RNA sequence: CCAUAGGUUAAUGAGGCGAACCGGGGGAACUGAAACAUCUAAGUACCCCGAGGAAAAGAAAUCAACCGAGAUUCCCCCAG
RNA sequence: GUUUAUUAAAAACACAGCACUGUGCAAACACGAAAGUGGACGUAUACGGUGUGACGCCUGCCCGGUGCCGGAAGGUUAAUUGAUGGGGUUAGCGCAAGCGAAGCUCUUGAUCGAAGCCCCGGUAAACGGCGGCCGUAACUAUAACGGUCCUAAGGUAGCGA
RNA sequence: UUGAGCCUUGAUGUGUAGGAUAGGUGGGAGGCUUUGAAGUGUGGACGCCAGUCUGCAUGGAGCCGACCUUGAAAUACCACCCUUUAAUGUUUGAUGUUCUAACGUUGACCCGUAAUCCGGGUUGCGGACAGUGUCUGGUGGGUAGUUUGACUGGGGCGGUC
RNA sequence: AGCUUGACUGCGAGCGUGACGGCGCGAGCAGGUGCGAAAGCAGGUCAUAGUGAUCCGGUGGUUCUGAAUGGAAGGGCCAUC
RNA sequence: GCCCGGAUAGCUCAGUCGGUAGAGCAGGGGAUUGAAAAUCCCCGUGUCCUUGGUUCGAUUCCGAGUCCGGGCACCA
């Protein structure tokens, strides 16, 4: 899946980004966690109002 | 009972097809697994034994969703 | 182990890079630094059984622009066949009962030619002309009873081709002061010489790379078809 | 056995073709005989063996 | 810690039985093929769950064929 | 001691003992679609299976076949993956024969690929095998012995109608 | 970190006559060296220690081709590649280790609860293994459904069809 | 021994033998061939055994069919495995 | 049916990235010992299964085919 980053995290860091991640960083410790986001394209604009705004 | 607790998959029966068409009952056993998922509006490990394609369900529509169409039908977790 | 002469020619080609055969013959030109005309050759991997008679692919092919080189013809016919090989343009013609002389120091020549009631003479102590390409043959296109016009298209620009026992085949097709469409078209005359060349039991891919190359130069991946 | 079983070709455009046998053994050379042929309604050359 | 789990009380409803019919989950064998495994027997016997007075199905991503018909179900033909 | 209650009570079965082998615990195994339980609320001086059957003297030869326990260069090889080639459809180009892009689809089935089997090394208190034809020891006879039959080896002790 | 395909880049070939550790087909009587060569002096290196290649450097201004031979002639140069082999890279896989957030926990502790079950929580130890589901090959009388012909001086054997 | 392919293709009145399936003989007719000067002969071999039903598929030919139309797939027919 | 390997002297077998094809068993003989044993050596009766291709040259390398060995595939 895609979704979007929260924190900086390793090897795919920038504080909020789409990036292909497996399904299995994603749901396991990524977001189970807070670290990542699913871009659940309600989500994906959310935060891109954090980016302008 | 082997039932996903949300896809509401469950053992189906069938049969062996052998080479020489050789009719024989079996089943179809559901890829459960008992997975503990975190509600962010609860706090709390809900433990669900769902299937592979159960659990991918919740991944789209979101745990908190999947919950909410389980105490709907008197799924209790 | 090459020079810097061919080193600035090897950054005008990409190895990586199927070229077309309208932009091979430009950049063949420039390939081609040497103090001298330098030929155009093309080889191409025959995906064939090189050890396999049927499937050999061997024959003649005439130029459209010729080979832009003399090539000095010697006959050996018979009888009346001695006036019109003459008369036809070929440099030496000697008959049948002086075959032995041209082995003394007669030996001058690019190309062998002879009629089919002539070739039990010339075919023992070919150990010469065979392994040097020059005994005549059948296939090749250099036995027959008109020797009149083989000699001809020999003159003209007819070239040869003949897959090795490896699987390839090279000849050439011209010189590089050609110009570029000229090339093109030479080019293109014998690529499709092969696939009407090509064996009936000849399986996958007939042309499997081909690729240009001058003298003293590289060599280029161009697309034949 | 043993004598194997061919079938002779039309060597024209047609498709016809007659079937026999013949010896590979001691015959291993192609075979080729004029017959009739229903198509063309002409004796036409057929060749093709085992 | 909050919050839940849990405990208590109250209201309502459910539980059982029952000849057939009905929907769904399970699902043979004998037998026939003059044997026999594909096949047939049969989605029948039987087991189990649920509901009604009917149940079930049901308002086209269906057929037809260039002319139309227009939810489902039942009966007679089509056709052994 | 046990056993065919009701024609066989025996040389059968069981038996302490001995041997091989499996098992490191959530054991092996067994009852069960699962849970669970038994094994055992035990821990290799334990437990399960098999074989033999107090004790005394001892328990040989043979690893090809069939199994088991290992190793291993090469070879073959499933699911899956879908490289090429061929065919159907058709925008266009052809005055027509014909060919025919993209897309879609059908078909054909390289490459990727562990076990297994074969091969090789062991195991016979594993299932079993432990025989034929000749020559010979200077009276006969027999055969300590020596070859062969290529099936692995061809009867030690003891006993023997 | 590495086994194999793939693509450039560099090595690489001891039948015999012989100036000599000749790959096969082709182009090819000249390119190469003052963008500083032969010829000597070392390191690295292949290896049948026969011989050869090369960076650096000394030096400094040459080295060659039918040659008369060889079935086949050039380290004179350049291409498409094979045999063999080495190093980056690319691609498809393989191996092992570390970590923890799933998963396992018939370790400890706490609570529900004066309870050996169970559930939640904490912690420790393992760990993307184990296990399980689907597909697949092998194995499989533990188990299930059956076959295992008929003539025939009865049947069986033999023979026959 | 010379020349060659009638071991050919579409039919065949009539007749023989079998429960049937099936098999066998057949002058002659039409088209196209070989041999001989010609009259004629040849639809394998002196004749009689040298054999394999069906179903299911493969290959070539034939627009016969082409589940809306135009094709195609498939099927059918002939030859054949 | 697909694929790999094998077929070598009378027998049992080794062998090559393309070229005088060897060993063992057996038999005759020789050497050695004073002699009989042993031991060692010499002596060979091949289209390298069959038909082609490349080559100056094929038991080799390649293609087809046959027998045999191993596995898999094998629904009229």
């Amino acid at each position: 899946m895609q979704v979007i980053l929260l924190d900086k995290v390793a090897n795919l860091g920038s504080l909020g980004d789409q990036v292909n991640v497996k399904a299995g960083y994603a749901r396991n410790f990524l977001v189970p966690q807070g670290k990542a986001v699913p871009a659940t394209k309600k989500n994906i604009e959310f935060f891109e109002a954090r980016r302008a705004e | 009972s082997r039932v996903c607790q949300v896809t509401g998959k469950r053992p189906v029966t069938g049969n062996n097809r052998s080479h020489a068409l050789n009719a024989t009952k079996r089943r179809f056993l559901p890829n459960l697994h008992s997975h503990r998922f975190w509600v962010e509006s609860e706090k709390r490990f809900v433990t669900l034994r769902v299937s592979a394609k159960g659990m991918r369900v919740i991944d789209k529509k979101g745990i908190d969703t999947v919950l909410a169409e389980l105490r709907a039908r008197g799924e209790k977790y | 182990k090459l020079t810097k002469r061919m080193r600035v020619i090897r950054e005008k080609v990409d190895a990586t890079k199927q070229y077309d055969i309208n932009e091979a013959i430009a950049l063949l030109k420039e390939l081609a630094t040497a103090k001298f005309v330098e030929s155009v050759d093309v080889a191409v991997n025959l995906g064939i059984d090189a050890r396999k008679s049927d499937q050999n692919v061997r024959g003649a092919t005439v130029l459209p622009h010729g080979t832009g080189r003399s090539v000095r013809v010697a006959v050996f016919t018979q009888g009346a066949n001695a006036e019109a090989a003459k008369a036809a343009g070929a440099e030496l013609v000697g008959m049948e009962d002086l075959a032995d002389q041209i082995k003394k120091g007669e030996m001058n020549f690019d190309v062998v030619i002879a009629s089919p009631d002539a070739m039990r003479v010339v075919g023992q102590l070919g150990q010469v002309l065979g392994p040097r390409g020059l005994m005549p043959n059948p296939k090749v296109g250099t036995v027959t009873p008109n020797v009149a016009e083989a000699v001809k298209n020999a003159k003209a620009g007819q070239v040869r081709y003949r897959n090795d026992k490896n699987g390839i085949i090279h000849t050439t097709i011209g010189k590089v002061d050609f110009d570029a469409d000229k090339l093109k078209e030479n080019l293109e005359a014998l690529l499709v010489a092969l696939k009407k060349a090509k064996p009936t039991q000849a399986k996958g891919v007939y042309i499997k790379k081909v690729s240009i190359s001058t003298t003293m130069g590289a060599g280029v991946a161009v697309d034949q078809a | 056995g043993i004598r194997e079983k061919i079938k002779l070709v039309s060597s024209a455009g047609t498709g016809h073709f007659y079937t026999t046998t013949k010896n590979k053994r001691t015959k291993p050379e192609k075979l080729e005989l004029k017959k009739f042929d229903p198509v063309v309604r002409q004796h036409v050359i057929y060749k093709e063996a085992k």
